[PDB]
């Protein structure tokens, strides 16, 4: 949440969009991504998106 | 598919200099831009400003 | 832009001659060879980019 | 006005060609 | 030399009339009697004159020369109708005859002038002839010859002292005169190469050298250089000295700067690098005079902004943090590196202590924008802060964060700033231990407690909100203790009049807060604050010649506007 970390929360942020990208209309990809469900679980309410 | 190679050597590259915390910050504006390239790679479209 | 692939495509196949100003495309990455004549090289000094 | 000093300086010009022309050629009738 | 002759009466008639002005002075002469005077010399009155060389008026002497030109010897048609042209033509080259003079009674003065003056003519013969001998012995020679008549107008223009750059006004104007510039700037932008040529180089760096003391301290020559700026944007070293140079001291010309210089060297700092000249110049052209520029600050802000954090680096993240440690340490010492590395950082650092200063809103959001308030104490309150950059970061710190036209509540309600005031403690301890040590004393921690120690304190007290805070209740010690350092800091014998003062006033500020706070201040402390509260005719002679300069130019003005009927006549 400090100003001094706004790139890493670019950089988590981009990760997630080219997630969120990958993953779209596509059943592969989504059974892919869906293995670290528990892994990307602890990372919700950090704006991390 | 070479782009798609390449991506995923820099990007592993990137992850193991990231791990131990000895990047600098030309390192992070590489793997933004990289990334911001991936994404306009992924969905198809061109960069326009937006 | 169109007008330098109308002209590229009816000026294919004529002879180069000393003298002449070309252009190098790189096919492996379809990128043209560029000299930046404002920005210093990497590790020398006075060259260019 | 500008016009009057512009008129007295061409007046001055002219009339020191002409008594330099009188001064050169001399008296030719 | 009946050119010459004319020349003479002219100005024998030029200073007659002024004969009459001198014990007048209220000043002005009578342009119309002069130009009477003047005119009558030349002729067209018609009545002949023994400067006429035939006593006809030309007659004889224009025929003669018409009929030395259908010969059949081209010399002799040449110099025929060459006479014919200079014959015709009297009037206006006595006015360049006067538009040419120079020289006042002095001193060695005398054989200055003429050992200076075949130096420029040497110094134009030989950049005429550049590209025969340049490379692509004569070079030699030309070489040496150059060197030494660069070293020589370096060193005779400027009034060389013991450590001041003291500049004679007199031979400043003596070369402006006489055109030192118009030569020297086209040696500057003479065709050469770089990859294999170092004494070239060094003539370059005599030339900068010289174009620099010829602006040193002196307001025309700056002024006049400003019309060739255009050919000093250049990427390198030299040319950046030479516009700071150039722009130490001048307010009006900082006030009349167009966008591209500024935006030039913000591309020159992202493309070839930080460097320390450009932030010098930056600080130079800020701030000039001792007065600010809103409109300056305004456009290297949005210059600094568009460019981002390519210029602006900051070592904010704790992974910069350490490498910014572990650099502190190679920093030690004397290591300045002249431009990579830390200085730049630091330079960069009073350029925005400088631009926030003047209750500047834009500037001000911007710089706390940048750097956080938990950032600057955490760098303040680390062992490794040295005081090269403790004296810009507080200065910094004072200049944004308190000086404001709006006031920020986080200043003034954190308990970090009495860590700040027990490192500035420990800072005005450390001075008092030096001050033991006159020969070899550290003289920038002295300078950084005298100063910006007791400044900062003192502008965040000016505020009368800073009393209403109600945070020093519970930390009355600290104040007191500090105040007694402060005082103790006054004690040493050491202090300059602009220190004292500035420790007076800081002491007086802590006594008025303690006041109104009702601070029990210790018994000795309050006795001893209440005890410290308990040339002639040379000179006139100059300025009458610089007045007679002025005159004669109206006058040779004036006759140039009104023979230009009789030229065309």
């Amino acid at each position: 949440g400090d100003q001094r970390h706004a790139p890493f929360r670019h950089i988590c942020r981009l990760c997630y969009r080219v997630l969120r990208h990958s993953q779209q209309d596509y059943r592969k990809n989504q059974e892919y991504i869906a293995k670290q469900f528990g892994f990307m679980q602890k990372q919700i309410g950090y704006d991390v998106l | 598919l070479d782009f798609a190679n390449d991506a995923s050597k820099v990007l592993g590259s990137i992850a193991g200099k990231l791990e131990k915390g000895t990047i600098t910050q030309n390192e992070r504006r590489s793997v933004t831009k990289l990334l911001e390239d991936l994404v306009y790679f992924v969905t198809g479209g061109t960069n326009s400003g937006q | 832009k169109k007008q330098n692939e109308t002209e590229n495509r009816k000026l294919l196949g004529t002879v180069i001659q000393y003298g002449n100003v070309i252009q190098l495309l790189h096919l492996k990455s379809n990128k043209y060879l560029t000299v930046n004549k404002r920005l210093p090289a990497l590790l020398e000094k006075n060259a260019m980019r | 006005s500008p016009p009057l000093r512009q008129l007295e300086d061409h007046k001055r010009g002219e009339a020191l060609r002409q008594i330099l022309v009188n001064r050169y050629y001399g008296n030719i009738r | 030399v009946r050119l010459d002759y004319r020349i003479s009466c002219l100005l024998c008639i030029f200073k007659r009339e002024f004969d009459e002005s001198n014990s007048q002075s209220p000043g002005a002469l009578d342009f119309e009697h002069i130009e009477e005077q003047a005119e009558g010399i030349f002729g067209g009155s018609e009545e002949n004159t023994p400067l006429d060389l035939d006593d006809h008026g030309g007659r004889t002497f224009l025929r003669v020369l018409l009929h030395l030109t259908m010969h059949d010897y081209p010399p002799l048609v040449s110099g025929a109708l060459q006479l014919l042209f200079r014959h015709f033509s009297q009037r206006q080259e006595v006015l360049q005859a006067f538009k040419q003079v120079q020289l006042l009674v002095t001193s060695q003065d005398v054989d200055n002038y003429k050992q200076i003056k075949q130096d420029l003519d040497q110094l134009r013969s030989i950049v005429e002839k550049s590209e025969l001998w340049v490379y692509k012995s004569t070079s030699s020679y030309n070489y040496r010859v150059v060197k030494e008549i660069l070293i020589r107008l370096s060193k005779l223009c400027v009034q060389e002292s013991a450590s001041v750059r003291k500049s004679r006004k007199q031979q400043q104007r003596l070369l402006r005169n006489m055109g030192a510039h118009a030569v020297v700037l086209e040696l500057l932008q003479i065709p050469y190469e770089k990859a294999e040529d170092t004494k070239m180089q060094e003539i370059m760096r005599l030339a900068h050298e010289f174009l620099q003391n010829f602006c040193a301290g002196n307001q025309q020559n700056q002024a006049l250089l400003h019309k060739h700026i255009n050919l000093f944007l250049n990427p390198g070293i030299l040319e950046a000295v030479t516009m700071q140079h150039i722009f130490m001291n001048n307010f009006q010309l900082c006030s009349e700067i167009n966008e591209r210089v500024v935006q030039h060297f913000v591309h020159c700092i992202e493309t070839h690098g930080r460097n320390v000249q450009y932030i010098k110049f930056l600080q130079t052209i800020v701030k000039a005079e001792g007065k600010f520029i809103k409109k300056c600050q305004d456009m290297v802000m949005a210059e600094l902004v568009n460019s981002g954090e390519d210029v602006l680096v900051f070592y904010n993240d704790r992974a910069s943090f350490q490498t910014l440690i572990q650099m502190m340490r190679s920093e030690r010492d004397r290591m300045d590196e002249n431009s990579p590395l830390f200085m730049y950082h630091i330079h960069l650092v009073e350029l925005l202590a400088v631009c926030t200063e003047g209750k500047n809103v834009y500037t001000e959001i911007k710089c706390n924008s940048l750097l956080p308030l938990d950032d600057i104490v955490r760098v303040v309150t680390h062992e490794d802060c040295i005081p090269e950059v403790k004296i810009a970061y507080i200065n910094f710190l004072n200049h944004c964060y308190v000086d404001t036209e709006v006031e920020m509540k986080e200043i003034y309600t954190s308990n970090h700033m009495w860590k700040l005031f027990e490192n500035f403690l420990v800072d005005i301890c450390r001075a008092c231990n030096n001050t033991s040590d006159r020969k070899h004393a550290d003289s920038v921690l002295e300078k950084y407690v005298t100063e910006i120690v007791m400044s900062i304190v003192t502008t965040f007290f000016s505020s009368p909100f800073s009393d209403q805070s109600t945070t020093l209740q519970t930390r009355q010690p600290v104040f007191v203790q500090l105040l007694q350092g402060v005082f103790r800091v006054y004690h040493c014998n050491w202090l300059m009049p602009s220190q004292k003062a500035s420790v007076e006033s800081c002491i007086r500020v802590l006594s008025d807060v303690a006041k109104s706070r009702a601070i029990a201040i210790p018994v000795d402390l309050d006795s001893q604050v209440n005890n410290l509260f308990l040339r002639d005719s040379v000179l006139a002679a100059s300025r009458d010649y610089r007045n007679i300069i002025e005159r004669l130019q109206d006058i040779v003005s004036a006759l140039e506007d009104r023979l230009r009927p009789l030229v065309q006549a």
